[PDB]
């Protein structure tokens, strides 16, 4: 038992047997089912900027004023994404009326 | 994988065009082999961790998948996609597809020969067509060109200083004590570091793009060539009959065949 | 698409030819169950484009002709089941001239043993008739 | 039909964000233009005239580099909106054709 | 007047009759239009560093 | 074979032509019956 590197194959070659006043036709037939997996939503999410960076203190409280608002920016993001994932499962499973 | 027979009589239709030719070193077509010659400052992205990792499928298995896929709808019609492969003689096929477009199949039958050789005129017209243009490929050029260009900004904008004393943080480290070099390099690495956060979203963003084209161009190989498409201008322009794929750089063509009214009269009418 | 209807894209519902499909639940997805037709063990036939009988030539309304290399028969394209070439199933279009390929037999009109029958017995009755 | 439109102002709706979102997006830009990203003063002007210029390097490095932080967060933005509006477009003209 | 929570409703419930030998078939039928919409471009800008 | 089949008769649009058929050439043969 060991380890193999070799060249690809992409299968069994099958030709087929053509003419021009010949055709093949089935007499049976047979039923399958496939299944088919698809993703809808991902977990919500929501961060808190300053209690992340510097929570419980004070003086991260004074400096973190002076870079700009960067806390107001990321919540309207993820608030979209918030209201995306609802708005996403709501049109799959809400085809039907009654 | 389906093997087109020795003999290649198809009841006047030619298609010499399209299949590979067993002739030229390389197993790949005419459209092909102009397609590959038609799309085409290295030695300092190896020298600074760039690098390039080599695709897997090789473009003589795409060759040899394009060639099984043309032979099946050549020699099967549409029912090797459905399940096991069972031959038919071209005429028929034809007369099936002209009459799922809504014409009666006996207009094939009477005028065989002028569908012919309009089929063969057609597709000699491509290869000229393709020729002649060089801007034709402009789509395939466009992503190769971008990536490239990015790439180069990137190990161009390496030279940059960020506010340092000198560019090369070599020079910093053999002029200075490492305590107070310690504020220097700081600089420089957070600088670099951003560069490659901005490079690493602009290539997400440009694989998603092309992820999305890729799901497009998937649909439409099941939907066309497997088959035949109800769907207005979705296979080609006018009433849809047929497909053939073809391979090229990092992409793909398709020339759909399609049939189109020419001559009209007009007459008075009665519900 | 796959679900409220019947979809004949292919490969959009399922490998084959699509019946019809259920849907199921799953944490954050949906698991597709579809139901589709495959055909089986097939066996191979001698075709013809079409047929000359009275000068003109015979198309199929729809389905193809078949002979297994006594006689011929119209078949549908997914199911063997061969039937005697009547007239309904087929129409004619200008004479037998034009058509490349084209193989001979017979057509048997269905309404051509009814009027004969009553031809029969209208001979019958003129020979009943004769005598008074 | 004409009622509808002439009735119910939120069915409009998905023209107007279109609308709003990018306006705003534009302002908080010009917003940024007034922090002050740990230098003296906000003004560039003022920190030029009233200091020498053996030191003020590190301030205005200050600046510059603030300010393309976030005008490039802007760039990213706007290009992700677009891919979105994109793929929007492509539906409606396969619907149309 | 005033502000209400509760749980929300999935719709009116409508249950069928089947059987396996009755059919149901339309006698008249109505036309209706309906609207929809979609966005295609958004604001072109520029900036000068 | 089938499941579910019911009793009735199954019209023929062309019987009733025969019909018609058969009872005027049957008229034409009691008038003839005379000669
Ligand atoms: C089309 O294909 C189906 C599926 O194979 C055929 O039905 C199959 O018929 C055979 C012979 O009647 C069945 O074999 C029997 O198996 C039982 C044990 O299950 C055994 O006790 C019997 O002695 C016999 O060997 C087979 O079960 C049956 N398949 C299924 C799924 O029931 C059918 O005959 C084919 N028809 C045509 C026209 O090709
Ligand atoms: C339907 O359209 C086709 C395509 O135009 C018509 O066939 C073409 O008819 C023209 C003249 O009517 C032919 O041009 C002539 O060709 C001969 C050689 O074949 C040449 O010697 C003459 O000087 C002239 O160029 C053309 O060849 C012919 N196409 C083919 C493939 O034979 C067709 O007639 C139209 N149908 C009806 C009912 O009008
Ligand atoms: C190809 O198809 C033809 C048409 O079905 C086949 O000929 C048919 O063969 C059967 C069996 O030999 C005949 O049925 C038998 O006829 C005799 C008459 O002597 C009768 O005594 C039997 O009770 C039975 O009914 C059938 O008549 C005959 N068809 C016609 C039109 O005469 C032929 O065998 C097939 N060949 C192959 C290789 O599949
Ligand atoms: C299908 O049946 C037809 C009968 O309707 C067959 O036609 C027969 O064809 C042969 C040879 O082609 C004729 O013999 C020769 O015909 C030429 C004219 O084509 C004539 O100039 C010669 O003097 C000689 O008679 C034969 O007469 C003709 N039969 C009739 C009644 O016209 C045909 O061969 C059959 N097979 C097919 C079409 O594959
Ligand atoms: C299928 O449904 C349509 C829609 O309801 C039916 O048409 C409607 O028929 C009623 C009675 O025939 C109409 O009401 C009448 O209106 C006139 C004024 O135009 C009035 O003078 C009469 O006393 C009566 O109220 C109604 O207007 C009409 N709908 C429309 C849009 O004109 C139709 O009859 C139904 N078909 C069947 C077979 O039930
Ligand atoms: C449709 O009508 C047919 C007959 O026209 C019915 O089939 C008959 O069903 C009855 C049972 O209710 C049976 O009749 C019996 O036949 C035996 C001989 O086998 C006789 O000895 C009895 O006195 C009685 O007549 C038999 O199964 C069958 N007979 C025939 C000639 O077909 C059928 O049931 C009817 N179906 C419906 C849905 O109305
Ligand atoms: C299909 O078309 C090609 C294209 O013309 C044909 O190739 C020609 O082959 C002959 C020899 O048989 C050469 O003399 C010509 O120069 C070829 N044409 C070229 C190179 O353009 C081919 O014969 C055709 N096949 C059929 C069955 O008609
Ligand atoms: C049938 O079609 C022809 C054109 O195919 C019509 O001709 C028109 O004639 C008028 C008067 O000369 C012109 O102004 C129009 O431009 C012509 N039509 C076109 C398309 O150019 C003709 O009127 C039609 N007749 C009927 C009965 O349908
Ligand atoms: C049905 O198709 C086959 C082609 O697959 C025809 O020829 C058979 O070919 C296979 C393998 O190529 C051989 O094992 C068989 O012996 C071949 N058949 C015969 C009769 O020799 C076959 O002829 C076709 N059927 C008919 C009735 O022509
Ligand atoms: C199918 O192809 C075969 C083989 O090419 C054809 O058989 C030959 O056809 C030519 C001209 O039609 C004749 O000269 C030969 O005599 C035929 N061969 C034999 C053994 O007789 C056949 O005609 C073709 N059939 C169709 C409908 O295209
Ligand atoms: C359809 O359902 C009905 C009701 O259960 C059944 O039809 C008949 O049911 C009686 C018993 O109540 C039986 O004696 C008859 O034989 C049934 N008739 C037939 C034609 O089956 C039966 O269960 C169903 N009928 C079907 C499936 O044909």
């Amino acid at each position: 038992q060991s380890i193999i590197a070799y060249t690809m194959s992409l299968g069994a070659e099958n030709s087929v047997a053509y003419s021009n006043n010949s055709i093949a036709i089935p007499t049976n037939f047979t039923i399958s089912v496939t299944t088919e997996i698809l993703p809808v939503s991902m977990t919500k999410t929501s961060v808190d900027c300053t209690m992340y960076i510097c929570g419980d203190s004070t003086e991260c409280s004074n400096l973190l004023l002076q870079y700009g608002s960067f806390c107001t920016q990321l919540n309207r993001a993820l608030t979209g994404i918030a209201v995306e994932q609802d708005k996403n499962t709501q049109e799959v499973f809400a085809q039907v009326k009654q | 994988i389906y093997k087109t027979p020795p003999i290649k009589d198809f009841g006047g239709f030619n298609f010499s065009q399209i299949l590979p030719d067993p002739s030229k070193p390389s197993k790949r077509s005419p459209i092909e082999d102009l397609l590959f010659n038609k799309v085409t400052l290295i030695c300092a992205q190896k020298f600074n961790g760039l690098n390039v990792l080599p695709p897997l499928l090789t473009d003589e298995m795409i060759a040899q998948y394009t060639s099984a896929l043309l032979a099946g709808t050549i020699t099967s019609g549409w029912t090797f996609g459905a399940g096991p492969a069972l031959q038919i003689p071209f005429p028929m096929q034809m007369a099936y597809r002209f009459n799922g477009i809504g014409v009666t199949q006996n207009v094939l039958y009477e005028n065989q020969k002028l569908i012919a050789n309009q089929f063969n005129s057609a597709i000699g017209k491509i290869q000229d067509s393709l020729s002649s243009t060089p801007s034709a490929l402009g789509k395939l050029q466009d992503v190769v060109n971008q990536n490239a260009q990015a790439l180069n900004t990137l190990v161009k904008q390496l030279s940059s200083n960020f506010g340092a004393i000198s560019s090369v943080l070599n020079d910093i480290l053999s002029r200075l004590d490492p305590p107070e070099a310690e504020v220097q390099i700081d600089r420089l690495i957070t600088g670099r570091l951003q560069s490659l956060q901005t490079y690493v979203t602009q290539q997400l963003i440009r694989a998603a793009e092309i992820r999305a084209s890729a799901n497009l161009a998937a649909t439409k190989m099941s939907e066309c060539v497997l088959g035949q498409s109800k769907r207005v201008d979705f296979c080609g322009k006018g009433y849809h009959l047929m497909s053939f794929p073809q391979s090229a750089p990092h992409g793909v063509v398709f020339l759909h065949v399609t049939y189109v009214p020419a001559q009209e009269k007009n007459f008075t009418t009665a519900p | 698409e796959c679900v409220l209807g019947q979809s004949k894209r292919v490969d959009f519902c399922g490998k084959g030819y699509h019946l019809m499909s259920f849907p199921q639940s799953a944490p954050h997805g949906v698991v597709f169950l579809h139901v589709t037709y495959v055909p089986a063990q097939e066996k191979n036939f001698t075709t013809a484009p079409a047929i000359c009988h009275d000068g003109k030539a015979h198309f199929p309304r729809e389905g193809v002709f078949v002979s297994n290399g006594t006689h011929w028969f119209v078949t549908q394209r997914n199911f063997y089941e061969p039937q005697i070439i009547t007239t309904d199933n087929t129409f004619v279009s200008g004479n037998c001239d034009v058509v490349i390929g084209i193989v001979n037999n017979t057509v048997y009109d269905p309404l051509q043993p009814e009027l004969d029958s009553f031809k029969e017995e209208l001979d019958k009755y003129f020979k009943n008739h004769t005598s008074p």
